[PDB]
């Protein structure tokens, strides 16, 4: 919808003014690490086979009563379609790190998610420790520190990159309390 | 084959897979100092450390006792 | 769900008409196998526990294959997780042979089967060995009647032919 | 080489003079080898026409099931109706208006390379054949609920969100003052209302969805509306991505409705 | 509003994907113009008090049918209304330069603007005048660079494409 | 074919428009990354046979299992159709190379390879085990640039995550 | 649909061979123009409102029956329905420019529109000359010959790209007449 | 090509590369004192397999009772899976000074060892213990002041990285401390 270029221009807008070179320098550093920015999505669609498939096993190895006879994902029809619950989260996430901001995010998916969720009995509980499986598996991959696979890129500082998907994954909380 | 052994326990931690895999390394200098040597050659094969189960009982034997839990 | 009831009782509502004569002949046929079938269900519902065994034990001569590291058998967790596993399919031929259809097993063992199995890597050419094992093992004299094995080996012969 | 010489044969089209010809000999000399190509590709997508509407009822019947969404009836003999209504309309559409024949063409070579993802062999499909395309979009857009019989209204304010639009798109319909020949209810005397009979009926049980069935259809056709109208109108998606029944009513077509 | 980046991610979840390897060749390009253009933004920033009077009195300059009474152009403050009117068309094609792509022009500009400027008859001639006016002069080595003096009109002829 | 290229004009075709200027950013992206992506593919073409020899012995390696009887590799011309089965990717990822985007792979070689690889028992964990081996023993300074080194190794993975 | 880099490896697909340095490099010429010929379709969506009001009123200035009654183009409607056909065909070659390849307009555009023309009653002698009247506006801007207008370009020639406008044009009225 | 050789570990599946006689010169230009260096590993893994049998023996030559029943040295499969992750530790910690970096080290071998241990029942003092002996074993190869073995260098210190590797094995003790 609106990116980091438009993020000052939501600001912009209301202003009755311009945006000239009051604001540009903080654009023109988003600039400076643009190289940066398309350097650490490129982890993330590299491992698409094993960002849901993991975390779905993250919460068995820990609450093994959601596959129990009154389970919410019981059979096949359930919980296949819940890799297709829980893929889609980490589509319109890697949409809004190309943007700079969750205005792909919170209004495509998560506008309301607490009329979807509680009108099916979906748990609410073990839905967010499904997020921090893959939250803990973004800022691994971010950094070169996974044990399984390294990846070969220009060395640098990316703790700026690795703060932020971690403040996108805060609000899917929100949106779901 | 290999078996099983797996009380999911540090089943988060190293997983099936990643489980005794490491480097391995040869080495083979020049053969004579300062000139320069096409034989010479260096591996840096990723290979599965195995179980090791024949001198695993040689070096019980001459050290303890029965070892037959 | 699917049986001989169901399926033409919603042909009765999606025309919009009443009960018709051809679906009232349509349970009749449910009763010419009402004591033909429902003897497979109370045969394997008490001889599951030993053929648990047998049929587990049958994928893994032939996939030794699967056990060892960065496949499905990587460690014991699929079984003693791979042994339950197998023993939900044949617990819905109880749940199948006993209604008449094939609903415990096309909206609840096959809807979705193939996507999990993709993305969690369980070779489906295991289940394959696993449960048509007991399709080679069928004895109609000494087991149950060939009406059991028109029937019971009819079923597995729909999953095979789902998982492939 | 072949023979002697290589000229061209008799069985080719386009060989005779055509130039001071009677009217009963130039159509015979224009159409002289083209006439069975015509009826290929006429009988060709026909089948297409009678294809994808097969493989979207599949969704309709799930596993050998009928679901509450075929219900072509509701009293005794309630489809009888039915029958006549869709079928004496389905000629109604086919003595149209001159300018809405290509119309309709254009645009079923539209939104259909829209709905098919990047699949390059079904867009090459969808330009050839004219009743694929006219086909594709009623398949899909029944299969997946996004009409205008399944999207109902949950809050108090869609009712107007609702009619605000569509009396607005019933400025399709009729094109000043007077209505159309596209827009009739019937023409028998009780079809008017037996029209309306039935258009209680299926507004009704499709109101008595699953909430799996609602909480799935309340998305796709939100996003059906964001690449049909709201290309980049982010006020309209701004009501589009929250309120799925304005993204819903709106139809992608030039229905004349 | 439709920009470079937003764009090729509206177009990613039509298909229902994640990115796509040419999906990031898309990025790279506006870096390639998010100095070229930007330096054309910052003209515009300090300079629009100055361009807001000069162009205002120039479409004045033209119809003189406006300075008698019978128009909405009667009295002073209409004319300084007039130039808040200049304020807004300069007030987003400032915007478009910093994000790339023609999101902000066909919003609040393109858009709806042929009711309340044809039922409340303030005709787009007179406008296009305007924004001529500030097209017929652009002095590429001077006010910015070469890259710059090329794309600056390329937004500027937009609303003449549009509107007239 | 799914290119950058395309991507923008299909959006330019589904609004009614013209081309506009923000989609001349991402053809400005394209001519930057075109050179660190043409020398990928050109030495893909004089290298394809000796890379798609020596990535199906860790096919074999990896899983020895396959040369028994009833697996996919028991007998000579399908041990051949197995180089040829994965010549035809090495080939398609040559072919999107110098296209720029996804476009041949996962409509020739993708779309459609779920259903038949099931369908005759061929498992996907040797099909993805033969081209990681290739993504992985090719050093980015060694043999082509810093960038193409990063840019073909970003579509040999895609092929991994679209079947896993 | 199938652009420039698409159509160079759709005929290379029948060969079952690679694509390696002989056509390659008549491929990375046409990347070396990419930015002349971003400076060529430039010069056309620039000009789009002149030049689709300028041949409506020019085609009837060589032929003044087509405003007279019973005209094609008689009435309100039939020109405001004829000014909205008139840049469908130009936006589509325009297409054809940025794509580098004329398999945009002729699958979308002249997809039987012979067809739809004999369905209608327009004329296709002046359907001909309303777009060779449209075709010379449109090398006389990607070569900066117009009279009234000047686009800054750097010293270069422009007979790279003056026939292949041409060459999107004449496909025009050759199959929708 | 260092990011190359850790490409061959870290990617989750086994692959195999070497060097010849052209860039064994490219290692030398990069990596300083690699004459030293590759004297130095490979005066470890030529008697690793000597060097783990001392350090499990001399675990029980100062606490016999892991060879008691009960204990952790008894059930041999138990003893060999010591032996076994006695020189993994080897490989990894050669793979350390290979490297120059204990960053590999880490992530793939470090990582969630002092949490496998206390839940498999391995004391961990013992632990500490065994590769203490190893961190006394590896300073009398390089320094080349072992008693019972001697190998062939050219002359020289090598103190630098007898240090190195005194760094790498309090890694892995205070790992597991
Ligand atoms: C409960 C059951 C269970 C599993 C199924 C596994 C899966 C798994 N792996 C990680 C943790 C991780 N997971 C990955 C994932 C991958 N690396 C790749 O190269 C692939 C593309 C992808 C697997 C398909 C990475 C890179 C890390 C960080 C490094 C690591 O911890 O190994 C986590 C994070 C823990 C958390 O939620 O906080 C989980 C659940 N581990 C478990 O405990
Ligand atoms: C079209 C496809 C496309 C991509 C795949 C990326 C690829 C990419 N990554 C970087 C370049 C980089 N990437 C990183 C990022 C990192 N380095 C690390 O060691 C960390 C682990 C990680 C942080 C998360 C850094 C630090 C640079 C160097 C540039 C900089 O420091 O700003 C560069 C710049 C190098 C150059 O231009 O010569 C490019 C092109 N960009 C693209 O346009
Ligand atoms: C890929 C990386 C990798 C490693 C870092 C090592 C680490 C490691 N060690 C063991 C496993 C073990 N490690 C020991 C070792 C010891 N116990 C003691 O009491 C002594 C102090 C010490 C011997 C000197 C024993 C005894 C087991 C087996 C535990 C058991 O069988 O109960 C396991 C078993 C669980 C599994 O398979 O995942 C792993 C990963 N092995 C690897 O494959
Ligand atoms: C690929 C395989 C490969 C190797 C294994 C090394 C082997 C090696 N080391 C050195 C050469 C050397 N090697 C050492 C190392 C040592 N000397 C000591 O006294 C310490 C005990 C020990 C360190 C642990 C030193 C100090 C030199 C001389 C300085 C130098 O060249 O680095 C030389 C040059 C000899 C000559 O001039 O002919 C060679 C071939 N180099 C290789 O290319
Ligand atoms: C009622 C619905 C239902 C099914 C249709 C089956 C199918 C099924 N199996 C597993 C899960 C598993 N299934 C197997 C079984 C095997 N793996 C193989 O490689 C062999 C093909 C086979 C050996 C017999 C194993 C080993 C696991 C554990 C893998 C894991 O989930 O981590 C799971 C994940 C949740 C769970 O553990 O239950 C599901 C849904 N189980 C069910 O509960
Ligand atoms: C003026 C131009 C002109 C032509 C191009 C040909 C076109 C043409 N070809 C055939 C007829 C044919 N043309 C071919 C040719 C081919 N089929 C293939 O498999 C290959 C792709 C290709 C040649 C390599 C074949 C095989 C027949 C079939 C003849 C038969 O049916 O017996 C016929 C019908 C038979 C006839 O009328 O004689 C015609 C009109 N004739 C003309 O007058
Ligand atoms: C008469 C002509 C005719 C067609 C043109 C196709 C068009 C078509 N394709 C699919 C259905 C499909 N079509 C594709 C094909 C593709 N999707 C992709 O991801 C690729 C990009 C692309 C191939 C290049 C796939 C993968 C499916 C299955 C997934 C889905 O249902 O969308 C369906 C729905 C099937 C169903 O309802 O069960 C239809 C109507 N089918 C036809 O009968
Ligand atoms: C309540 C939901 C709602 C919609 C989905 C659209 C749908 C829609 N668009 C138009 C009509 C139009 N719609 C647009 C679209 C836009 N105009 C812009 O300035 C934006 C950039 C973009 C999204 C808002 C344009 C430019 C026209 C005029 C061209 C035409 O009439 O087709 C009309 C008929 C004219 C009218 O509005 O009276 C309708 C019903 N309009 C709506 O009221
Ligand atoms: C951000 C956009 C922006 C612009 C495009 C300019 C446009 C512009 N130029 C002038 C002002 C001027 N403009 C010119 C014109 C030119 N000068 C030359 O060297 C060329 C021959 C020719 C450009 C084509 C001259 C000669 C003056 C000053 C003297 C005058 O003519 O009044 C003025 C009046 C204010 C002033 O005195 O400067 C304005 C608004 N200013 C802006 O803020
Ligand atoms: C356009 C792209 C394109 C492809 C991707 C392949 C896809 C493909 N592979 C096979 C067919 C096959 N593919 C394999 C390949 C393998 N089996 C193994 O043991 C390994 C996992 C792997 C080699 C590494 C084998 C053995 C067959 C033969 C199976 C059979 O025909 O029964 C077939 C059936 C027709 C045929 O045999 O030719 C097709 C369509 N073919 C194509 O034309
Ligand atoms: C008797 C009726 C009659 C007319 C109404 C005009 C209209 C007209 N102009 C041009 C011809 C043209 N028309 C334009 C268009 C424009 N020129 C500009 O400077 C603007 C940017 C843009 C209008 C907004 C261009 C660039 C040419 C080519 C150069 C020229 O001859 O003017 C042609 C083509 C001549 C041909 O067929 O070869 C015609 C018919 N001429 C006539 O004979
Ligand atoms: C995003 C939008 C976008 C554009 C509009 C173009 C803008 C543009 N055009 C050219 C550059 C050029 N443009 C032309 C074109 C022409 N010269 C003539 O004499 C003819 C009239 C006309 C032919 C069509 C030529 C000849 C060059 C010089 C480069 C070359 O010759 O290859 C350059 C390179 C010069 C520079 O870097 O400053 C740029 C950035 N590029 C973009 O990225
Ligand atoms: C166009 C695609 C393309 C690739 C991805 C690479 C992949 C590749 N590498 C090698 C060939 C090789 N690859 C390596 C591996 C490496 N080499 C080193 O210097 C490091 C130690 C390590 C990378 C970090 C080695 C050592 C050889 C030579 C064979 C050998 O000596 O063992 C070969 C066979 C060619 C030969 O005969 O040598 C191929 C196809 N080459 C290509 O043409
Ligand atoms: C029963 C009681 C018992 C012990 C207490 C230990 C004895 C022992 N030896 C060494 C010490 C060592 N152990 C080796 C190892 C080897 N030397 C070689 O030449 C071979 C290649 C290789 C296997 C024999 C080396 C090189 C040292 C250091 C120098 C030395 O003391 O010999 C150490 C570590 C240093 C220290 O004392 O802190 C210990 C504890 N082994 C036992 O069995």
């Amino acid at each position: 919808m609106l990116d980091a270029f438009s993020r000052v221009v939501v600001n912009s807008d209301a202003k009755a003014a311009y945006v000239g070179g009051s604001d540009l320098q903080a654009l023109k550093s988003f600039i400076a690490d643009g190289n940066k920015r398309l350097d650490a999505v490129n982890s993330i669609v590299s491992n698409a086979s094993c960002m849901v498939s993991d975390a779905v096993s993250g919460m068995i190895c820990e609450n093994p009563g959601l596959i129990s006879p009154g389970g919410n994902c019981y059979t096949n029809r359930r919980m296949a379609a819940c890799l297709r619950d829980g893929e889609i989260i980490l589509r319109y996430v890697s949409y809004a790190l190309l943007a700079g901001d969750a205005s792909v995010l919170e209004d495509r998916c998560l506008n309301g998610l607490k009329e979807t969720y509680i009108a099916l009995g979906v748990p609410t509980n073990s839905s967010i420790r499904a997020v921090s499986i893959m939250k803990a598996q973004a800022v691994a991959f971010i950094t070169n520190t996974a044990t399984e696979r390294k990846m070969s890129f220009a060395a640098g500082d990316c703790t700026s990159l690795a703060s932020e998907v971690a403040s996108y994954f805060d609000r899917v909380g929100a949106a779901i309390s | 084959e290999p078996e099983t052994l797996d009380d999911a326990a540090y089943q988060r931690y190293f997983p099936a897979r990643i489980r005794n895999k490491a480097p391995a390394m040869e080495f083979r200098r020049p053969s004579f100092a300062n000139t320069e040597d096409p034989s010479a050659y260096f591996m840096l094969q990723k290979e599965t450390v195995p179980l090791r189960m024949a001198l695993a009982e040689k070096l019980l034997t001459k050290l303890g006792r029965k070892g037959d839990g | 769900m699917k049986s001989v009831i169901t399926t033409v009782v919603s042909a009765a509502d999606a025309a919009g008409r009443f009960p018709s004569n051809s679906d009232l002949e349509s349970i009749q046929g449910n009763i010419q196998r009402s004591a033909a079938r429902l003897e497979a269900a109370e045969k394997l519902a008490g001889n599951h526990e030993a053929v648990v065994k047998e049929a587990g034990d049958a994928c893994f001569a032939k996939y030794a294959y699967l056990k060892n590291p960065g496949e499905a058998g990587e460690n014991q967790e699929k079984i003693n997780k791979c042994y339950r596993d197998v023993d939900h399919y044949m617990r819905l031929v109880n749940y199948c042979l006993v209604v008449g259809g094939t609903g415990p097993l096309d909206e609840w063992g096959i809807a979705g089967a193939r996507e999990v199995y993709r993305t969690l890597n369980l070779p489906t050419s295991a289940y394959v060995a696993s449960i048509a094992y007991t399709r080679d093992r069928l004895c109609v004299p000494r087991d149950m009647s060939a009406q059991a094995g028109v029937e019971f080996s009819a079923y597995l012969d729909y999953l095979i032919n789902a998982l492939s | 080489l072949t023979g002697y010489d290589s000229k061209s044969s008799p069985n080719f089209p386009n060989r005779a003079a055509t130039r001071e010809r009677r009217t009963v000999s130039f159509n015979a000399r224009v159409a002289r080898n083209k006439s069975q190509a015509k009826k290929i590709l006429e009988k060709a997508d026909e089948f297409f026409a009678r294809s994808v509407t097969m493989q979207y009822k599949a969704f309709a019947c799930p596993n050998g099931v009928y679901d509450i969404q075929c219900t072509e009836g509701t009293v005794k003999g309630a489809a009888y109706e039915k029958r006549a209504m869709a079928v004496s309309a389905a000629f109604r559409a086919k003595q149209a208006s001159p300018a809405a024949k290509a119309r309709a063409l254009f645009e079923n070579r539209r939104h259909a390379i829209i709905a098919s993802h990047e699949c390059q062999h079904e867009e090459d499909l969808f330009v050839r054949f004219p009743k694929l395309s006219a086909a594709y979009m009623m398949g899909k857009t029944e299969a997946m609920r996004t009409c205008s019989r399944y999207v109902v209204p949950d809050s108090l304010e869609e009712e107007y969100m609702a009619a605000s639009v569509d009396r607005q798109m019933k400025e399709r319909a009729c094109p000043g003052g007077v209505y159309a020949s596209s827009c009739v209810e019937g023409n028998a005397k009780g079809q008017a209302e037996q029209a309306r009979v039935a258009a209680l009926a299926t507004a009704f049980r499709s109101a008595q969805k699953s909430a799996s069935k609602t909480t799935a259809e309340r998305y796709s056709s939100a996003a059906y509306g964001r690449d049909h109208f709201a290309h980049g109108c982010s006020y309209e998606e701004s009501v589009f991505n929250t309120y799925p029944a304005t993204a819903a009513a709106m139809r992608s077509k030039s229905y004349n409705y």
